[PDB]
This record gives C-alpha cells, structure tokens and sequence, in this order.
RNA sequence: CAUCCGGGUGUUGUCUCCAUGAAACAGGUAAAGCUGUCCGUUACUGUGGGCUUGCCAUUUUUUGGAAC
C-alpha cells in the first residue's frame, strides 16, 4: 500500500509478461494488443506479439477478431495514451 | 561538445542529409503542409533546420472534382526543421 | 500609433497590445508582464472573436466581432501566434 | 527483455517498416543508421499508402516526430 | 547555428510564412534564438485559395481581420502593420532576398 | 512534483485526450503527471452499458491527461 | 518570470480558466505549479457548447489551459513593484 | 522662574585661495541650472564600459497530431 510509480508499473508488466492494450494518442479508432519487453525514460517500448485492434466507432468495443498482426514494434511514446493489463 | 555532433552528423540518420550538402545534389523535402521542396541544401542544423538554394515547391490544390498542380520557385529559403517529415535523395 | 524600430518585449510594458492566438481570438490589453515562454499578463483585458456566422463577410466591410470583458489574465505562451502594439503608456 | 535504442540498433541492415503518424503512409526498407532521438534513415525503401504501394523510393531520412512506430519484417 | 545566421538578417525585407498559411512580409529588424522574429511595416497576407476554401482556413483569415491593419476591403485579404512580433514557433519558412551573399554569413 | 497527494487512494475521473473518460483509484503518479489506476474503468457516455472494466493496473501517460475530477 | 508568480498570488481567489478544448473553468484556486498546473474548488464547468456543471474540484495540467482570469485586485501585488 | 558659558542645521552675503567648446543679447523669477538663445555629443558599425545571467529538438510552453 504505497505510491506505484508509473514506469515501475511499466516494468511490472515487463517482468510478468502480462498482455497489455494500448490505447493510442489521438487515434482513437485503433488499440494495441501485446506484451510489453522494454522500455526507456520517454515511455518508448517494445512489444511482442503486437496486434493492432479497430475500436467501433459506435459501440465502443474492441473488434479483436478482425485485428493486424504486427510482430516486434517500438510504439514511440510520444503515441500512447493509456497502457492496461489484459 | 561539438566533436560528438560531427560524428552524429557524419554517421547518423543525419549523414545523408549532410552527403546531400557535400555533394551539392538537390534533395525532396516532404512538408506537413503536404507541400514538396526539391532544393539544394546549403546549410543544415539538429533541429533538421535547413538553408536551402534553388527552391522548386511542389504543392496540389483541390477545387472539387479536379485538382490542380500549383509550383513555386525561390531562390533561397529558411525552412524551420519541426515541418520536415522525409527528406528523399534524388536518384 | 508608431513605436520605435528597435522596440523588444521588454519595452512594451504599459503598452496596449492586440495579441493573437492560434485558435483565431485576439486579446487587448495592457501589458504587464511577459515571461521567457511568452506568457503574458494583459491588464483590464478584452476577448474579440470573430463569429462563424460573421466569416463568409471577410471572404473575397463591417464585421460585429463578439467581445467578452476578461480583465487582469495570464495568456500561456504556447497559444500566442504573434503581437501587435494598439496604444501607447498614459 | 530489450529496451528500444537496443532493440532498434539490433534492426540495422534488417527490413523494417515505420508507420507514420499521418496520412497513414508507412515506409519499408533497410535500416542503415538510427540517432538517440530515433531519426531513421533507410536504403531502398519504399512508400504504402492505406496499404497501397507507391513505388520505390530509394535512400530517405525520417524525421523522429512522424514516426508511430518501427515494426521489424519477416 | 542556423538562428544565428538568422540574427544576420536585421534589414532585409524577409518574408515569414506562418504554419496556418498566414504570410508576412516586412523589415526583419530582430530575431531571438528562438526565432521569434520582430518585423516594422508588415503586410500580411493570405493566398486567394486559402481565403476559398472557408472550412480549413477560417481562423487564419479571422486571426488576418483581428489584427486590425485590414483597413481596405480590397479583393484579397491584406493587413497593414507598423510592428509585429512573431512566436517563433509559428514559423514554418523565411524567403531571404536574392542579393544575400550567404557563404558571408553562414560563417 | 503535480501535489497530487490529495487524490491518493482515492476515486478520481480523468478527462483525457480524445474526448475519453477514464475512472480509477490513484495507485500514483510522476514528475510528467503519469498516473497509475486500480480498478479502472473507461467511460462512454451516461449509460453503464457502454462502460468497459480496464483491468487491475493501468498507466496513463502525463501529457494525455487533459484533467482530473476528484470522487 | 511574473506571469507564473502572479498564479501563485490569485491563490485562494476565484479565477476562470479557458481550457484547450474550449471549456470554462471558474472556481477558487487552491494550488498553483510552474507548471500552470492548477487545483481549483467549488467549481462551476461551461461545456463550449452551453452546457453546465458543478464539480467539487478540479486538477487541471497546465499545458492544457489556454488563458487564466485573475481578480483585479491583484494588480498592486507586491511582485510588480 | 531667569541669567550666563557653549552647540546644531538651513538660507543669504562676505572674505581667502585656486581656476578661469558655450558665460553675448532679451524676457521672466525670491533666485536659478527658468524661456528664447548658445555649445558639445549622440542615432549605423567596430572596440571599450555598464546591465541581463540567456547558451553554460525526448510528456507542462519554442523544433508541430497536422491536414483534410
């Protein structure tokens, strides 16, 4: 029960290969599924197993079934909004 | 320290940009205006600020269901490096 | 009115300015302060907008630009596009 | 585990594929060199709009700002 | 380096054009390392497509009007000012004249 | 550092960039203003329905935090 | 510079914040950063649109604050002597 | 309650010593460093002096999520 800094979080999810979703900067249409394998000082990271899942634009779910693999990808951090487990 | 940049500049992504000063063969700016600067460039910085000779501006407007295909030329020119997106070597 | 060719920020204190801002609004004000990032105190300053039901008029004139009457305000230095001086120190 | 400026120095002379941030233009080709501000420079590269190929472009220089992110190819 | 060849220009009639298309000419009388640029008799300008196409353009004809300098209502939009002072960052390019001899100040 | 000790282990909403809303307990936060959620919850709209749980941690990052509601 | 240092003086008065996304802020500031970072309390919220809202506080980054509107009785603070 | 031996400050005059590009002429003022007038210097660059203490592209400002 303690102040969890953001980039230890971020490292918690390195550390137990947790998936993650990627909520991008602006583009609010799409998301990034994966797993987190490093990262640096300006949230840069690489990830595993990247998959890029379109966002409906009325109901608001996540259209996993159509989403683009991508493979190893930096997603510079300068476009990432909001990054959760599962 | 400035011996750290000269490297930079001679072996970093930087480099072509600076071949492209050397050898004084013009380059394609793509800007975020969606305008293109095939220029020569005389004189470039970090910020990828750049002087440029010989400026032919390439630019496409919309007027409905045709476009048009409008041109500049400048002489020279300051271009302030935050609007390069790609800088192309001609072949 | 005509201020001097050599005149700096740093000159215009009392001035009376119009300063622009990129989302399309212009604030008049006395200057008070200015600040490294281009921060700037307007004293008793006033807001003009130009409406979007007003604009087809400045295409290829009167216009009723809205004002709100602001006062003492703080404008961030990212927002300004550029100054222009209106009034001279009392 | 590996951090981006090693990940990225470890794609040089490999294909990769840096999706920009606008006009949904990614270009693919061999990563000659990479600075700490992650500019790009690629050799044979080549430009996709929305997935469609413009053609070859040859030697470019990506400004770090316009990058989304840099993919590795299979 | 390049601001500093910038701060050479003091004199020449540059003209600034701005990231919202707005263009500037005028009297380059100062320029900070940050490349704000302070300019004396400035007409700004706005090209005849821009003025056209309303929806992408409206706030730099608005920002054009609310100088205050658009006095004539001429054909084109055009303001006239005896000083502006110019955030730097707004600066996309500077046409320098062709007279400049710039090996002379790009030392 | 953003003082935003207030808000620790407390319900906060946060209106970030793109006209999203994102329920959540302040876990922490960043000299950038990075914060760190428990029990986060993204939210569209008035109805429940399209509320979606995020998941046990989440991190938003500084710069897209337009603001903060206390709850 | 001053503009930050007067921030900090309107401390515990009412001022109004325009944001970049348009909305109006008015309410008591509680804190202030050199960040611009501000906490207001006791809030009332104006949509672009019109609309209305009561919030008991907010935190606002302060690079997404457009202009702050302090009291005028601040202009005889002693930081512009 | 007085006297007496002394003291400070301000203003004006006087006395001594030393000085004396413009001290002419006219008005005004208690007077003048007031007005007409006269003399020199200065505006651009260089060097020097004084001040600021800026330099000493990575999330909150200025090296672009913009453009359509």
């Amino acid at each position: 029960k303690a102040m969890v800094p953001p980039i230890n979080c971020i490292f918690n999810f390195l550390q137990q290969q947790t998936p993650v979703t990627i909520w991008l900067f602006e583009q609010i249409g799409i998301r990034i599924k994966g797993k987190i394998v490093g990262f640096d000082e300006f949230m840069n990271v690489v990830i595993d197993e990247a998959v890029e899942i379109p966002v409906n634009s009325a109901d608001g779910k996540e259209d996993v079934e159509k989403g683009t693999p991508l493979g190893k990808i930096l997603l510079k951090g300068d476009n990432i909004t909001l990054i959760t487990s599962a | 320290l400035e011996e750290l940049e000269e490297f930079e500049f001679k072996h970093g992504p930087m480099s072509l940009i600076n071949d492209a000063m050397v050898t004084r063969t013009p380059v394609i700016i793509s800007l975020r205006n969606n305008h293109k600067i095939i220029a020569r460039v005389k004189a470039f910085d970090r910020h990828c600020n750049m002087v440029l000779e010989n400026v032919k501006e390439l630019w496409t407007e919309k007027k409905g269901k045709n476009v048009i295909n409008r041109e500049r030329f400048i002489s020279k020119l300051f271009l302030r490096g935050d609007s390069v997106i790609v800088v192309l070597k001609t072949p | 009115i005509q201020v001097a060719h050599s005149s700096r920020l740093a000159n215009l204190i009392d001035y009376k300015l119009r300063v622009l801002t990129q989302d399309g609004r212009v604030y008049i004000g006395q200057l008070m302060a200015f600040d490294k990032h281009m921060n700037l105190v307007l004293n008793e300053c006033i807001e003009e907008r130009v409406p979007k039901t007003q604009l087809d008029k400045l295409r290829p004139l009167n216009i009723k630009v809205e004002k709100r009457v602001l006062g003492l305000t703080i404008l961030r230095g990212e927002q300004i596009l550029s100054t222009v001086v209106e009034d001279k120190p009392l | 585990p590996v951090n981006p400026k090693p990940f990225l120095k470890g794609l040089v002379n490999h294909r990769v594929g840096v999706k920009l941030k606008f006009n949904s233009t990614e270009y693919r080709g061999t990563l000659v060199s990479t600075d700490n501000y992650f500019n790009l420079q690629l050799n044979e590269a080549e430009e996709f709009v929305a997935g469609v190929s413009h053609g070859t472009l040859g030697e470019i220089f990506i400004r770090c700002n316009n990058v989304l992110y840099i993919r590795e190819l299979p | 380096k390049l601001v500093n060849f910038l701060k050479k220009l003091r004199n020449e009639q540059v003209t600034i054009e701005l990231k919202n298309g707005t263009t500037v000419w005028g009297t380059l009388q100062s320029v900070s390392p940050q490349m704000n640029a302070i300019l004396t008799d400035v007409k700004l300008t706005l090209p005849q497509p821009r003025l056209n196409k309303l929806n992408s353009n409206g706030i730099a004809m608005a920002s054009l009007y609310l100088t205050g300098g658009q006095q004539p209502t001429a054909s084109d939009n055009i303001a006239s000012l005896q000083y502006i002072n110019i955030r730097g960052n707004t600066i996309r390019q500077i046409i320098l004249p062709d007279s400049l001899n710039l090996d002379s100040l790009l030392v | 550092t953003p003082e935003l000790k207030k808000y620790m282990d407390k319900k906060i909403l946060l209106n970030i960039n793109g006209s999203r809303k994102v329920a959540g307990i302040l876990r922490g936060y960043d000299i950038f203003l990075n914060v760190v959620l428990d029990d986060a919850m993204e939210i569209n709209g008035e109805d429940p329905a399209n509320n979606h749980q995020l998941g046990l941690q989440t991190v938003i990052r500084g710069n897209s935090i337009i603001s903060l509601e206390a709850l | 510079g001053i503009p930050v240092k007067l921030l900090n003086e309107a401390q515990g008065h009412i001022v109004s914040l325009e944001l970049t996304t348009g909305a109006t802020y008015r309410g008591k500031l509680v804190e202030s950063e050199d960040s611009m970072n501000v906490q207001l309390r006791d809030v009332i919220a104006t949509e672009p649109q019109g609309a209305v809202t009561h919030m008991d506080q907010i935190f606002v980054r302060g690079s997404q604050i457009k202009f702050i509107v302090v009291p005028d009785l601040l202009k005889n603070a002693p930081l512009f002597k």
